[PDB]
């Protein structure tokens, strides 16, 4: 039995972090033998040499795409406006982390716009919580009454990927793995 | 009434406490990207602090330690307090409206503070 | 801290119709770069954002265009209220640095 880490990670094109795509698996062995380019691993909570003799309840991959330099705000206790506005991870997680570069597939000469993040937000953020609304944001005591002018702007900022930006710029794919361990019989053993 | 005005600065010993304040008008600091920015006499300008409208707060690595960021939604004012005050913080500051956390749309009249 | 360096420390024209401003950025900032003008005595003043784009009140007169290291800010016609200091500053990175800042002279 396999479970489904080809369509997350191997995914044509991903989503924005300002809506990101939460995939759940379970009744399935999970083999993390697959994870064999340049990538980040990091694991927060779990021993990665053996996540393979690993059997836990439920799995949950999380995908979206940021900036190089946001990468290092997808981990625990850490502040940002990835980590405010669009995802958190809870100080008490218990997954990883899995970053690669993508620049041959999310960037085009022309530029990719396909991609946003959440930069006005009032409230920050609570673990694992997907703001999907495009209302636009008051930043005055004038109402924005559905109209984008002064003091209101709308809350979704595109990307900038070209091929000729730098490292830090260059669009990343993120995948975080997220595990629970349930009373109920767990169904994910590796 | 898009003004900023700041107060609160002075003369300060070195080691010494100063609180200065941006008072805002059709602004709400609250749901805004707040900054303070320094100018050195006859020097360039230096990001200071900056707050998000979460609560977030980032300081400079020169500033973080002594400098402290705040706001007051009640009175819509941006606090700044700066502890054991050296005599390389001597300028002009400013409060001023970052557009997220790229640049900065208004500027304040900026108020003197001078290390002894 | 990407350092900005502007290559004319001042620039002295006519008040006719000819400016250049140069800022070079010691790696690449992908039209992330802003400019201001602060007049003596004053606070700064917004004029270009994203190294191409104008903000509110500011005239025709101003431009701006670059992408990478190199960026220019130009005047179409000096009028006599564009003398001051220019500075280039920029976003790609944290903290956001600022230029040493660009004097024009009559």
């Amino acid at each position: 039995n396999l479970c489904p880490f080809d369509e997350v990670f191997n995914a044509t094109r991903f989503a924005s972090v300002y809506a990101w795509n939460r995939k759940r698996i379970s009744n399935c062995v999970a083999d993390y033998s697959v994870l064999y380019p340049f990538f980040t691993f990091k694991c927060y909570g779990v021993s990665p040499t053996k996540l393979n003799d690993l059997c836990f309840t439920n799995v949950y991959a999380d995908s979206f795409v940021i900036r190089g330099d946001e990468v290092r705000q997808i981990a625990p206790g850490q502040t940002g406006n990835i980590a405010d506005y669009n995802y958190k991870l809870p100080d008490d997680f218990t997954g990883c982390v899995i970053a690669w570069n993508s620049n041959k597939l999310d960037s085009k000469v022309s530029g990719n716009y396909n991609y946003l993040y959440r930069l006005f937000r009032k409230s920050n953020l609570k673990p694992f919580e997907r703001d999907i609304s495009t209302e636009i944001y008051q930043a005055g005591n004038k109402p924005c009454n559905g109209v984008a002018g002064f003091n209101c702007y709308f809350p979704l900022r595109s990307y900038s990927f070209r091929p000729t930006y730098g490292v830090g710029h260059q669009p990343y794919r993120v995948v975080v793995l997220s595990f629970e361990l349930l009373h109920a019989p767990a169904t994910v053993c590796g | 009434d898009v003004h900023l005005v700041e107060s609160g600065g002075g003369l300060i010993q070195p080691g010494g406490s100063l609180r200065l304040s941006c008072a805002a008008s059709e602004f709400i600091v609250s749901a805004n990207y707040m900054s303070w920015v320094r100018q050195a006499p006859g020097e360039g300008l230096q990001w200071v602090s900056v707050i998000y409208p979460g609560g977030s707060t980032f300081y400079a690595e020169s500033v973080k330690g002594r400098f402290t960021i705040s706001r007051d939604n009640s009175r819509n004012t941006l606090y700044l307090q700066m502890n054991s005050l050296r005599a390389e913080d001597t300028g002009v500051y400013y409060c001023a409206r970052d557009y997220g956390d790229f640049y900065f749309d208004y500027w304040g009249q900026g108020t003197l503070v001078t290390v002894s | 801290e990407i350092v900005l360096t502007q290559s004319p420390g001042t620039l002295s024209l006519s008040p006719g119709e000819r400016a250049s401003l140069s800022c070079r950025a010691s790696q690449s900032l992908s039209t992330y770069l802003a400019w201001y003008q602060q007049k003596p005595g004053q606070a700064p003043r917004l004029l270009i954002f994203g190294a191409s784009s104008r903000a509110s009140g500011i005239p025709d007169r101003f431009s701006g265009g670059g992408s990478g290291t190199d960026f220019t800010l130009t005047i179409s016609r000096l009028e006599p209220e564009d003398f001051a200091v220019y500075y280039c500053q920029q976003y790609g990175s944290s903290p956001r640095t600022f230029g040493q800042g660009t004097k024009v002279e009559i």
